[PDB]
């Protein structure tokens, strides 16, 4: 790829909701950005982001 | 203006009187004073502050995030939010305007109603114990101190009690 930080490569990333009681599996030979911490929230609801230098 | 006192025959306003948005001016020997009539003027207050207040306090507004980012491929999502804050924003637009032009109208007819029904109020207390001079104002044919005044004023008048020198002084003019 071009290079981007000087960088020709990538690490495309992902992310997915783990509800209680469910279990998440990674497997893998290879290639893998194993995750180190996790983020358990509860949810809240109806917000936005803001852009601004206020 | 649409009743034709105020801006009509009463050519213009007070700005001596503080006491309140109606009142009068009496011209007595013992002096001559503005007042203001505080029961008109309260309905009035009232009636404007409630309007107002129903204005202002009739908008329910929930918690709302009226931003939304979308991506290159959900261009169809983007113009469709695009459309949803432009129509509510034309709505309320043209909704507040007019509401408030044609509110405003309504204020002032309403003012000029209140001082319209108070002249008649004082006509129909005076009908032949005195004259239509000039414009929002009566003279008398009988001489009037300051209680008879604030008689005029407090709506008890007491015609008869004044009813035969007001005979005399008419029949020359």
């Amino acid at each position: 790829r071009p290079k981007v930080r000087d960088r020709e490569g990538r690490i495309n990333y992902y992310w997915t909701l783990l509800e209680p009681g469910d279990t998440i599996i990674f497997e893998a030979n290879g290639n893998l950005i194993a995750p180190r911490y996790a983020f358990a929230l509860s949810r809240g609801f109806g917000s936005g982001i803001i852009n601004s230098n206020a | 203006g649409l009743f034709g006192a105020i801006a009509g025959f009463i050519e213009g306003g007070w700005t001596g009187m503080v006491d309140g948005w109606y009142g009068y001016h009496h011209q007595n020997e013992q002096g001559s004073g503005y007042a203001a009539d505080q029961k008109s003027t309260q309905n009035a207050i009232n009636g404007i502050t409630n309007k107002v207040n129903s204005v202002i306090e009739k908008m329910n507004t929930q918690f709302t995030a009226v931003g939304k980012e979308f991506n290159k491929l959900e261009r169809r999502m983007e113009n469709l939010n695009k459309k949803v804050d432009d129509g509510f924003i034309d709505i309320w637009t043209y909704n507040a305007e007019l509401l408030v032009l044609l509110e405003n109208e309504r204020t002032l007819d309403f003012h000029d109603s209140n001082v319209k029904n108070l002249y008649e109020k004082v006509k129909s207390q005076l009908k032949n114990n005195a004259k239509e001079i000039g414009n929002g104002c009566f003279e008398f044919y009988h001489k009037c101190n300051d209680e008879c005044m604030e008689s005029v004023k407090n709506g008890t008048y007491d015609y008869p009690k004044y009813s035969e020198e007001s005979k005399l002084n008419r029949e020359k003019i």
